[PDB]
RNA sequence: GAAACUGCGAAUGGCUCAUUAAAUCAGUUAUCGUUUAUUUGAUAGUUCCUUUACUACAUGGAUAUCUGUGGUAAUUCUAGAGCUAAUACAUGCUUAAAAUCUCGACCCUUUGGAAGAGAUGUAUUUAUUAGAUAAAAAAUCAAUGUCUUCGGACUCCUUGAUGAUUCAUAAUAACUUUUCGAAUCGCAUGGCCUUGUGCUGGCGAUGGUUCAUUCAAAUUUCUGCCCUAUCAACUUUCGAUGGUAGGAUAGUGGCCUACCAUGGUUUCAACGGGUAACGGGGAAUAAGGGUUCGAUUCCGGAGAGGGAGCCUGAGAAACGGCUACCA
RNA sequence: AGGACUUUUACUUUGAAAAAAUUAGAGUGUUCAAAGCAGGCGAAAGCUCGAAUAUAUUAGCAUGGAAUAAUGGAAUAGGACG
């Protein structure tokens, strides 16, 4: 039977799924930016090694 | 036996639960959980025996059921939960917080440790792998699977889980000259500094450890848990700091520090 | 009841081992699939730890891959012509892994025609420019063209119909095909 | 004891899932896959450019070397693609404080990359169960001859 | 809150030592050779397929319990009839964007470059590719890419782990009698006012794919067993040792099949026979060395009268589970 | 921390390992003891030290030593270095 509590559960499930997906994509973006920063740092280090040598 | 075994006779329980060889035929078998049962510690043992807050099984059941035990920020209402090494046990009653660290005799000693640092936990990295969709992840000794770790975190390393969000806060890189703890064998509870780590191509790494008293031993790498930098441990080490005083030195401690 | 334990075998020395224990369930072996051709009939079997296995007796069509340009197509198996283990399976048309079968070969044919259009056996400007960029690089070897004119391709199955339930494999091509023709010419 | 034909049997002999593209015009010999078993063990050049197949090759086959490393002496090289190694040792009887010469016969699987004969001391390594009795793969022929390196005498 | 359906355990525990002499077992390894309910930590938009016509404010039918009629001498024997439910059995819906692949209504003379259209979650199976890495410069033809401040420069290329991998993982083409992707429960029921049953909304409980972790389970390396030669050769047509391919296995493996090779153990005692032999931790005994015992309080193994066979499950060849033979 | 070659052992020192119970053995007035892993001390107003150690003589792993015991180099130089 259709009950406001059942609709509440359905809405909660949908919202939890959407929020979890958003959080996962945000974490992926943050990890990508961290990788880019580390890559820039070690590329600068490699350039300095090439220049000094 | 055809299938899993679900009973632990009292003599077969580890000598670190260090129960009474009489007054019972069986011993609490730890349920499946974050730690090996040989290395873990059931909550019933920690409360009934170590703390004496309870008296027997029913009292421990009543304690756990009403949600006063909090293992690493979670309730864990099962009697034989394997609260293992470096886990945090919180009792809002008596507002007390414990962290399980071996005392140098090699046993899960009762370590009353402050609320402020009880927020976080330490962990050893046991695996670093790449799960589905190319997502890096790290498996600690608790079995915690931390997703998206720092790119230069390697195996055998140590990490500082915030224990609230359950994400990575800081980490310590394994290398020589570093404060370290031991979690197996004769050197249980010992704390020292890594002097050398001989590789031994083909398996079973070994590390040499020198403690503050300038004593030296050697232990397996699986057996090793980096705990911080010398002079600056990242946690509150228990009483004695794991120096492993000699039996004669322990006798001298009993004689000297003595007031009745 | 078919056991695969080492106890019933004699020792390396040759002594006859006495029976140590009656054979267990984690040592069982099941009946051979000995699959056939026609009227797809796959039977599920519940093995250890769930993990449905699929017996693929009486299988007619399956996926087949071409390694050179690397394209896979669903196509019909039409009989088995060679088996490296037992020719009795060939005579009984039993289809197991590594068996050598014939292929209807049409889907590869009009894929080639819509991909290069070389009219084996003997438009929009975009497609024409794609073909020009290809620049007749489709110089695939002569024997596969010979059986393309024949119409039946020579494929070697690589999936295990006994376990997987599928019927996947790859066309003999390159020196591979050569070798097997020699063996087939030995049969011929 | 090795056939001249690179495949002699009914089934074709290929290294599984390494494919040489005939449509390409490089026209090298083939695409031969290989690996190093580690432990500072040098892969033989006869395996690096060889044309054998040997599914159970530690250097070219699927089998991996892990576990025990045993040094012994060849006692039987005259059963196909496999070796029988005599390992000698001394068992210590303590009631007499005396030792006792003893020997065990370890079967193993020597790759065609190695040329073995009766009497060569051999370093062998553990692997998966290959046959009913062989569990070791020959990893090094230390003494190719031992005392037959110099044979003739012409002053 | 009976009963019954559902779920879970019943494979733990307890007992005995009959079988078993490289068998079990002990110490020590390995699984880059596999399955793993549960516990713990994470984990998924795509179920649309041409989306300009659908139940998602909730899809269908049975079915026990029960109401009544019986049968048999009886058994935890149950046939017929009548309703009835689900986290039982079946179906099935949303739902974004993005990017990547593929196929083109055209133009304008090349550096060709573009309207636009379909597919892509995961799961399975098969092919192929990436998964790098000892170190400074070139010329050159062949192909042809960016910018051109029309000389030509190409400077930038990202790559984890182990000792090792075809590993982890990613990518392309496809495949599937198409697995999963919450139609499930409890408490509290707050906030927004778009003031309506409207929009949202917390703490849990069960589930649920995958990957880990744990309880494990299977195999597995080296070495170790009592007496006996009045047991010296043993094994292979019926697998004995190895090769290859296949089948089966959860997985390696003569584990089984097909075709080959004729091999494997042995005076360092193999093979056979005996054990009033389960192995061990241990017990008695005690100058030292030892001798005897260990069915039994712990760890392993095996068995449920002797034998075989099997359903259910994650786990049984279970026996206070079934099938058959023998007693 | 990397390529490079590693004569191989037997032997012996040290260490990691050899589950608990058992044996040994430390502390402890179970009234003593067999035992047990307990207990002790406050003013009585919660404060406490414990639950020690060793051995297993085999097999495996690491490690220092190089006497004793064995094997191997260069005799056709196909030997070693640049
Ligand atoms: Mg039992
Ligand atoms: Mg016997
Ligand atoms: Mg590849
Ligand atoms: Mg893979
Ligand atoms: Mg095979
Ligand atoms: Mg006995
Ligand atoms: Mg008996
Ligand atoms: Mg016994
Ligand atoms: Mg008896
Ligand atoms: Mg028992
Ligand atoms: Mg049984
Ligand atoms: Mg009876
Ligand atoms: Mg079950
Ligand atoms: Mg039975
Ligand atoms: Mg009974
Ligand atoms: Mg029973
Ligand atoms: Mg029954
Ligand atoms: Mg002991
Ligand atoms: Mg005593």
């Amino acid at each position: 039977l259709v009950t406001p509590q059942r609709l509440q559960r359905k809405r909660q499930q949908k919202s939890l799924k959407i929020k979890n997906a958003q959080a996962q994509r945000e974490a992926a973006a943050e990890y990508a930016q961290l990788l880019a920063k580390r890559l820039s740092e070690r590329k600068a280090e490699k350039a300095e090694v090439r220049k000094r040598r | 036996a055809r299938g899993p075994k679900k009973h632990l006779k009292r003599l077969a329980a580890p000598h670190h639960w260090m129960l009474d060889k009489l007054s019972g035929c069986y011993a609490p078998r730890p349920s499946a959980g974050p730690h090996k049962l040989r290395e873990s510690l059931p909550l019933i043992v920690f409360l009934r025996n170590r703390l004496k807050y309870a008296l027997n099984g029913r009292e421990v059941k009543a304690i756990l059921m009403q949600r006063h035990v909090k293992v690493d920020g979670k309730v864990r209402t099962d009697t034989t939960f394997p609260a293992g090494f470096m886990d945090v046990i919180t009792l809002e009653a008596t507002n007390e917080n414990f962290r399980l660290v071996y005392d140098v005799k090699g046993r899960f000693a009762v370590h009353r440790i402050t609320d402020e640092e009880a927020s976080y936990k330490l962990a050893k990295v046991k695996k670093v792998q790449l799960g589905k969709k190319g997502i890096p992840y790290v498996v600690t000794h608790d079995g915690r699977t931390i997703r998206y770790p720092d790119p230069n975190i390697k195996v055998n390393d140590t990490v500082k889980v915030d224990l609230a969000t359950g994400t990575i806060t800081d980490f310590i890189k394994f290398d020589t000259g570093k404060l370290v703890y031991v979690t197996g064998g004769r050197n249980l509870g010992r704390v020292g500094t890594i002097v050398h780590r001989e590789r031994h191509e083909g398996g079973f790494d070994l590390v040499h450890i020198k403690d503050s008293l300038e004593n030296t031993f050697v232990t397996r790498l699986n057996n090793v848990f980096v705990i911080g930098e010398p002079g600056r441990p990242w946690i509150s080490l228990p009483k004695g700091k794991g120096i492993k005083l000699t039996i004669s030195e322990e006798r001298d401690r009993r004689r000297a520090q003595h007031g009745l | 009841g078919i056991s695969r334990d080492s106890r019933h075998k004699r020792a390396a020395t040759g002594a006859k081992r006495a029976q140590f224990r009656k054979k267990r369930k984690f040592e069982l072996g099941r009946q051979a699939a000995n699959t056939k051709i026609g009227t797809k009939r796959i039977h599920p079997v519940r093995t250890r730890g769930g993990n449905q296995k699929f017996r693929a007796l009486r299988i007619e069509t399956g996926n087949f891959s071409w390694a050179s340009e690397g394209v896979a197509r669903k196509t019909r198996i039409t009989g088995v012509v060679y088996h490296p283990s037992n020719n009795e399976l060939v005579r009984t048309n039993t289809l197991t892994k590594a068996a050598i079968v014939q292929i209807d070969a049409t889907p590869f044919r009009q894929w080639y025609e819509s991909h290069y259009g070389q009219s084996l056996g003997k438009t929009s400007k975009n497609t024409e420019r794609k073909w020009a960029a290809r620049a007749a690089e489709a110089k695939i070897e002569h024997a596969v063209d010979s059986q393309f004119g024949a119409g039946r391709l020579y494929a070697a199955i690589s999936s295990r119909p006994g376990q997987s339930g599928r019927c996947d494999g790859y066309i003999l091509e390159g020196e591979e095909l050569a070798f097997y023709l020699r063996r087939l010419t030995a049969k011929k | 004891s090795t056939e001249l034909t690179v495949q002699s049997e009914r089934a074709f002999q290929k290294q599984p899932h390494i494919f040489t593209n005939p449509k390409a015009k490089a026209n090298r010999k083939t695409k031969r896959w290989y690996k190093n078993v580690g432990l500072g063990f040098k892969t033989p050049k006869t395996a690096i450019e060889g044309s054998y197949i040997d599914k159970k090759c530690p250097f070219t086959g699927l089998v991996s070397i892990r576990g025990k490393i045993l040094t012994g002496t060849v006692v039987s090289t005259r059963m196909h693609r496999t070796i029988v190694i005599r390992r000698d040792y001394l068992h210590y009887v303590p009631k007499y404080n005396r030792y006792e010469k003893r020997h065990k016969n370890v079967p193993a699987h020597v790759s065609p990359a190695f040329r073995v004969q009766v009497g060569d001391i051999v370093t062998v390594g553990q692997c998966r169960p290959i046959s009913k009795t062989v569990r070791f793969n020959v990893l090094k022929v230390a003494s190719a001859t031992g005392k037959a390196n110099k044979q003739f005498a012409k002053f």
